[PDB]
């Protein structure tokens, strides 16, 4: 069983995204009033998962044959997990999804009028190496108008989802691209205060990590919380 | 002072979460294995529960689009992080509101109890991270049981909440769901009866 | 008794820190949600006790000797009570209290790990003079853990009490001491919005006024509410 | 325009305010002499009164850790500035609520009525100042009676509340206790029947 | 026995405080007036003691254990040893003293009003680890007046010791305390010529090694001489 | 050029350095294990010897607060690194001056000849550190025998010294303490006589 | 911090300081009342004696330019601090050394014991200025008689030099010129037996 043997380096509650952030509507009314309660950690709260067991299909990473050829940009997303000392997670779940080429999802929710690809699903997971890596190879993913703000639009993102070491650390963000014009205008976006933090958030083109002749390619890393050992406790 | 690297910034899940995280919810094809709601098989040690709830935002409506993680120590009290199909008992689990009904369920086993960094005892609890459109950063929170009264009265967690009539928001109702034992643990996101939320 | 002879500048409600400052936990349930009713000045509010005539002790600003020898750094805390028109602040009340060199307070509801001093009790008092000015002597304060956010710290800090010449002027404030790096990451200084107004907190390191191998001072002046005479009223 | 030398800035009292102003409340030793809730000793001229009541946060909860000081005009009608133990009457006072029971209590006189600037008499009120942890800046209120319906009426000051709904805030309402006459003054901070607080 | 296989970067002169530095009194009559003489490293020089069976009590490094609980800010002071090659220090020997929370020292010759702890003595040491990292719990030293100029005093410090792996790297230094206004006014730390220097005896604020609702951390990073192969001798 | 990170910056050791490396000295209660002044237990081999010696200042006072650091090779030429209070033999000791009388002693065996990188023998000799308060960073020097005048003239390092008078200032002069044998090295930081110091 | 107005800097008196402070020394005509070096009339009660001396620089060499004030107790151990040329004594002076011989003297009388601030009483002594060309900030010292060698032990001030042999420099020699008490009290700015100067 899980031992109680680290402690995680507090979350920063004004880098995040606040709860309530009016611009973004829904926020108003799933939002706490009252303040959170702060508790020490404990084993509850230091420990969780460990995916290194789940048995992955071969193309679970692979979203260009896991669902003919997906219509779009073709691309590779790569990065690294490492936590706020710089130390790499290995061994850890990175689960990703995002819309088509048009940008339509493949969920019945989904009533935009962007159609669907036959053969694109637009759900990838991949278990990071020893090193903290991670890859996912897809087709860049479309913009879409959303019911929020009378001519609102996402900017172009993939959703992430990671686990990390425990609960304390799993992290579910948003991934968007290098150069797109509708990152300044998107209330989502805008949740986050400091654009410093923005920044984070957009994965650059690659060029050494692209296939010649045959798919472009992003990077993205990823920061989780620091990791440390108790002492004096 | 010294400042390390800044955390990656959350952002909400989303309407479609579904797509990513609950396949057949999002109503498609599955893969061989999938992390679901299902924490122990039918010959698991403990006493075998039903925990269902509903999830209310500030309006009073229901969140149909909602996901949750659980975690959770075994009937011995321990925490099992080795993550596999084959187990008897899994940890950890994933749950999802019905897009009609709202509702959300989980099979697994009553919770042992586990001490805290100190040394002292923490009633039965299942931690709970909610996920949602509208929804920034997850919450956090516990599930503690009505019929561990005892325990309660005396976890270090529960007493850490200043006013007595808040502590009760955590406390699932035991109940039977087609004479099974069952608990429903309701979330209010916001408002009257608002649930206690964690940091950590 | 009495006379309503005086006017006091309006207050800067947008210099002083707002009632609801979410990062203060506590300011969520204890902040008004309607706004406050502005009422003319009458003899009820521009007048207030005068204190020249309270049976001080000989040690009331000596927390030294007002509880051996308590163990910490041997501070004097001077300073000027003046107006915004700067008139000094004759026979003014000024009241302090604070915890001793560990962060620890004598109080029962004080249950940080730290000791209590046997010999340092932690209030003090002193009427200002014809010049408006105060001392006290004591120890500096140690900086001290609160259940706000999970890893939150209050800068070390003495607590004061000011009455001035009205229930108009009268006034709650904190001294911060020069160049402490917690004071930039507190939520209740933050509470304050302009960083000039959290500059006025700051008590200055004052090598002038200290005793040669015995203690150090720090200045720390205060301005209440302006006094005007009323006119063509 | 003209700007003068900026106010210091307000903070909160903090948790321990008492052990500064309500020494015997943080269960200290006293000076010799101390400001409390003794306004008028028990031959001061007009009608002794108890005043008495608690505090609620915006969750209907009690302010356990309360510190109130009031000032108030002699059963002339005067302000009576120079402050002394000796003295029969002392306008100024101060209290704090139980860490208990969470009720403050005050002796004193009905004060007497008293002219605004345009000499339009105020009705009997008792002018008082609020602090405690979370209170950033202290809140200004007034307790009027509710045996002074007549006088109530005309207050200027309680006419320049908008919505007579609110008026209603400011009341105190008269009882007994122990056979002596006492007004019971709650305050609500925040939420349903909040009382006014005012700027001046 | 030791072996002479290594050669240690040549000290910067300049950069360490000069021998003759007026304003600290004590240093005219005891700096040399004759230059000092430059010799070759032979293995007299290269070599030094290796401490890691010295037998250290289980808590020589616990200053608040060590000697009823010490009155005063708890605090742990941590950090790591490498070389000028930026290169870990592993098992070499970290020493410290300091005075109270008053200024106040436990030696015989110490006269300062400021009264003894009753439960503190002042003295740490440890090995540093594999990484070569090190850690001291104790409380934050007052600082203290000294018959220099006629008011003069040294702000908050701890000295240090720190043996390295040869007589050639030894050192004796002392730690100064973010934010202190006394650091600019004092002699001592004015005996080193370049503020960047300055800036390498200050210890920052390290809120992600502090426990909770316990005590704060304080990072304080030691450079010691760059070793290097032999060659081409 | 190539700039490496820089070395932290000395700092003087101060009045009370006895306290954390001289614990007897400082009078204080000593550790289960101290790094002193006896190098050698009695039956090390070698031959047994007794160093003593006085320390001034440049106005020819004593400097009693002086703390010394000793490094030598055995009597075989070699030096010990290991560390250990049961070893018969450590290269390595510690020393200080009376706080009254102001004289150092140290209890260990002439070393043995060590050769210089070149391959060319060194006279027998001690490395020492001096520090004290007044002292910015710690002086360098090493003591020669007055009895190995042979060695002496050949030697690499004190044939680097310019002037022969100067020399002079590092050899220790043999007496007898209670029939030992010992040296006296007197160190004069300033002034006539000034000891040679080195840099490395 | 806080920072004041800066004084205004020193700057040396010059040779020709005489010209200002001492005319008669410059050989031109005095003013009616000029402050000298006699601080008793005859009929001043005490015992009187005559204070000579001579100031040397670094080489050994008489300061033939040399100007000094002194302020001392009277024979009760007072300072009169109204200068009155009709007072019968003063407590400041005024001389300069000989552009030939070098010498100073003073006429006055041994002055009684003041307590210092914690009210330790000091050896009888008198405070000294010194200036003259090639000093950019006037020298503070202090004179102490030789014979009052019991006083001069117990000195709180003479206690603070750290070397005794240092205290000495501060001593004035008892003699007899022309069969009158005096006391003499040479000055070394610099080197061998320099004279020990103050800061306050
Ligand atoms: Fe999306
Ligand atoms: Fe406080
Ligand atoms: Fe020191
Ligand atoms: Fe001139």
């Amino acid at each position: 069983p899980a031992q109680d043997n680290s402690r995680f380096v507090i979350r920063d509650r004004n880098w995040h995204p606040k709860a309530l952030t009016p611009d973004y509507k829904t926020s108003i009314a799933r939002s706490p009033r009252q303040a959170l309660v702060s508790i020490p950690q404990s084993i509850s709260e230091t420990t969780g998962p460990n995916f290194s067991h789940l048995g992955f299909g071969a193309h679970d990473h692979d979203l260009l044959l896991n669902f003919g050829l997906p219509i779009g940009e073709r691309i590779i997303v790569a990065g690294r997990v490492v936590d706020q000392y710089g130390k790499p997670v290995p061994n850890t779940l990175v689960e990703m999804w995002q819309a088509n080429a048009g940008g339509r999802y493949r969920h019945k929710n989904d009533r935009y009028l962007a159609p669907l690809d036959p053969n694109f699903g637009g759900v990838g997971r991949c278990l990071t190496d020893s090193d903290g890596y991670y890859s996912f190879r897809t087709i860049k993913p479309g913009p879409y108008p959303w019911r929020n703000g009378p001519n609102d639009w996402r900017p172009a993102h993939i959703h992430f989802g990671i686990s990390g070491p425990s609960i304390a650390t799993k992290l579910i963000t948003q991934l968007y691209f290098e150069g797109d014009p509708l990152i300044p205008m998107c209330p989502i976006v805008k949740s986050i205060a400091n654009p410093e933090a923005v920044q984070q958030l957009i994965a650059k083109l690659d060029m050494n990590n692209a296939n010649p002749m045959d798919c472009l390619a992003y990077r993205f890393d990823i920061v989780l919380r620091g990791q440390r050992k108790t002492h004096f406790e | 002072p010294i400042e390390l690297l800044p955390e990656t910034p959350s952002q909400t899940a989303g309407p479609y979460v579904h797509i990513g995280l609950a396949l057949e919810a999002a109503g498609n094809p599955t893969r061989d294995q999938e992390i679901w709601n299902r924490l122990a098989k039918p010959d698991a040690p403990g006493e075998h529960i039903l925990l269902l709830g509903q999830v209310y935002d500030g309006n009073g409506h229901l969140v149909r689009d909602s996901f949750l993680e659980v975690w959770q120590a075994d009937a011995n009290g321990e925490y099992q992080d080795a993550y596999n199909l084959e187990n008897a008992f899994n940890s950890f689990g994933r749950t999802a509101t019905t897009f009609d009904a709202g509702e959300w369920t989980l099979h697994t086993v009553k919770p042992g109890v586990v001490n805290n960094a100190a040394g002292v005892p923490m009633a039965p609890h299942i931690n709970i991270s909610l996920f949602a459109r509208g929804i920034n950063i997850h919450l956090h929170t516990r599930l503690y049981f009505d019929d561990e009264a005892q325990a309660n009265a005396k976890c270090p967690v529960l007493n850490l909440i200043e006013q007595p009539q808040r502590r009760e928001t955590l406390i699932a109702k035991r109940c039977e769901v087609d004479g099974k034992t069952a608990y429903r643990f309701d979330i209010r996101i916001q408002g009257e009866g608002e649930t206690v939320f964690f940091d950590f």
